[PDB]
């Protein structure tokens, strides 16, 4: 239960949040976004995927 | 009844306090509930049964 | 004597020695298991959370 | 042992690649894992120094919404992926190269006006691919001195900033033990950096930023 | 390493991969003889299963 | 003490008997945490009697399920009392609120 | 690079026990960086002093009771281990304690010396309760550093103590709570210098002044080993 509330949380989105909106060249930025608090964790973005 | 306690106190009325993670000082996102519970330690103890 | 020799001896005796963990009752095969020990300090058996 | 606590040696320097190492120390006291796993971290991540692209112009551009053909991705892609670049610049703020290229094909970084007195880290990074028997494409860059991650916040197209070289990093604790107790801790941190500098080596840079905040108090 | 499933892949019954794997661990610890694959201190246990990574044991062995 | 309950921990602590309760009013006369004695006023007296009662604590006993029950004093030398006031503390229990 | 350094500006002693300290001015971050981690060293390394065992005279284990005293012995080790000193250039000290006649004991009934000093002689250790009734006991002090219960210690002895010692565990370490803030400040008519609060409440047996310099000592000679790497 606790593993999947959190994975929860983590996968919302929020339409309103810090840092909502820019586009990124990938997850480690996306995890340099989030930990040094630039973004919030379920805004929304664009990022290039593979 | 209870808010109005906590009003005399100089406490927050929504009983709930920002916390931080003493693992790093970042802040908890919302706050979370504080407060003092009554426990028992029970006759279960673990040496007993090891 | 519990001498201080004898802890490097038993983090090789175990080094990788499954030990079977099984609750009462046992309904099914799933409700016993084994699982590589790894050592602890305390007395209760710490259990992976998912299983 | 009163003021003589217990100190670490690097277990192993544990390397997997020369982007990504997995330092790993023994023992630290109990909690220390932390204490120096994650404020190294939060040096590391935000606040070492570097140089990187800043702002761009393509030929002819008001906006990257402008999406010129000759060119298979478009303009926001080349932006980013111009952030993509790792570039090192020696003693200066901000400098400008240029890059031009032509003929059907793609475009890389190894293209670029190489002045020597700045280094493309990495020439083979691919930049765009081109998409006419006329296709060709010439591009100011600048890159600039400064630190951590900046946001873009603050013809020129406008970009975030990647001027530290950590492309991730990550830390855990984990039970140590000696020969009469398990309460100690292990530390391992994980790093993974673009190029311009060695891990093993960003971390003794970063050790020193934050040894050079001490230097006013230790005695 | 622990799962079987690859060593299972080449003894296509998985019983007869623990009478296999109990035989050659028995060479080992019992027979005297020693691994084909690099053994790194591990438990006969281990090394059995590594030596049908290696691709090298059946029952006729 | 809890310190949210219900009001029943007067009651639960004084009438399990466990801590000691004060036969007959007085004041304290002397306290030790094994002893303690009250000069009882001639108000509840009886009238050839010395006119003392001591209550003699019991400290650490096992219990049936092996678990201490020392008694501690809950009064001071020259302390009025009132019959019924209690005098020392059980186990779990202190100034004779049930404490689990 | 652009760092600005700290320096310790100021200090208040706001009670006997409890202290404001400031670090200032800082970069970005450095004020959470170094908040945490201080407060992290700080309420586990600093260095203390706290009782370790006690010798009362005609007691024989912690569960007894002296005739003439409001506390079950335990409780007394209970108060004890509470009581906190300073020792000057000393691992250890012994404590002798003395009084008679009804009343409370307190700390400051230990006889006294230059080398020990005190930091609260009102803290309770029993009441007498009877005109001839006595206690005295020969407290023992160490140094050191985190916490260790008599249980490890004991076991780490290995010779058998005599019949009629009592032992209490050990709480050296000195800081009950630590707390840190971060600020912008005036400094060279610029933003985003922090200056850096940590607040500190204590036993009262140390000063800031050293405190978080040896905080900082700690830190600066833990990280030798990732700049020797």
């Amino acid at each position: 239960q606790d593993v999947v509330l959190g994975l929860y949380y983590m996968t919302r989105d929020c339409v309103n949040a810090k840092g909502e909106g820019m586009v990124l060249t990938g997850p480690k930025e996306a995890e340099r976004l989030y930990r040094s608090g630039l973004a919030s964790l379920h805004a929304r973005v664009k990022v290039r995927i593979t | 009844e209870i808010k109005e306690l906590l009003k005399l106190g100089d406490l927050p009325t929504s009983g709930q306090i920002r916390l931080y993670d003493g693992r790093t000082g970042e802040q908890f996102e919302r706050p979370v509930t504080v407060g003092y519970m009554y426990m028992l330690k029970l006759n279960h103890l673990v040496d007993d049964k090891m | 004597r519990e001498e201080a020799v004898v802890w490097d001896i038993l983090d090789e005796v175990i080094r990788e020695h499954p030990v079977l963990l099984n609750r009462a009752p046992t309904l099914h095969r799933l409700g016993i298991q084994a699982f590589e020990p790894v050592l602890i300090e305390g007395k209760a058996i710490q259990l992976h959370p998912l299983v | 042992s009163v003021t003589e606590f217990l100190k670490p040696r690097l277990v192993d320097i544990e390397q997997v690649s020369s982007t990504h190492a997995k330092v790993t120390l023994e023992p630290l006291e109990r909690g220390f894992g932390h204490t120096l796993g994650n404020a190294l971290r939060r040096i590391l991540l935000s606040s070492m120094p570097g140089c990187a692209v800043t702002e761009v112009e393509i030929d002819g551009v008001l906006h990257e919404y402008s999406t010129k053909e000759g060119v298979q991705e478009d303009i926001l892609e080349i932006l980013l992926n111009l952030k993509g670049l790792a570039v090192r610049v020696q003693g200066k703020d901000e400098v400008i190269l240029t890059l031009n290229k032509s003929g059907i094909g793609p475009v890389t970084a190894a293209d670029i006006t190489h002045d020597g007195d700045v280094e493309i880290v990495k020439p083979q990074h691919v930049i765009c691919h081109l998409t006419d028997e006329n296709a060709s494409i010439s591009m100011r860059i600048k890159v600039q001195r400064g630190r951590g991650y900046v946001p873009a916040s603050t013809g020129r197209l406008l970009v975030d900033a990647c001027y530290s070289p950590v492309e991730r990093i990550a830390y855990n604790v984990e039970a140590a033990r000696v020969e009469q107790r398990t309460d100690l801790d292990k530390l391992v941190i994980e790093m993974e950096t673009n190029g311009t500098i060695d891990p093993e080596e960003a971390i003794r840079r970063a050790a020193t930023i934050l040894a050079e905040q001490l230097e006013a108090f230790v005695d | 390493r622990v799962t079987v499933q690859d060593a299972v892949e080449k003894i296509g019954n998985r019983f007869d991969l623990v009478l296999v794997a109990a035989r050659r661990a028995r060479q080992m610890q019992v027979g005297g003889k020693d691994p084909l694959v690099p053994e790194e201190n591990d438990k006969t246990t281990v090394i059995a299963l590594r030596e049908i990574e290696e691709g090298l044991i059946n029952n006729q062995i | 003490k809890p310190l949210v309950g219900t009001g029943m921990e007067r009651a639960v602590a004084v009438d399990s008997g466990v801590t000691a309760v004060a036969k007959r009013g007085g004041v304290v006369q002397y306290v030790d945490a094994s002893r303690i004695v009250i000069k009882v006023n001639e108000d509840e007296m009886y009238p050839g009697e010395a006119g003392i009662d001591i209550y003699n604590l019991t400290k650490y006993t096992r219990s049936n399920q092996n678990t201490c029950i020392n008694q501690m004093p809950c009064v001071s030398l020259g302390e009025p009392v009132e019959r019924g006031d209690v005098l020392a503390d059980g186990p779990s229990t202190d100034l004779g609120e049930l404490a689990l």
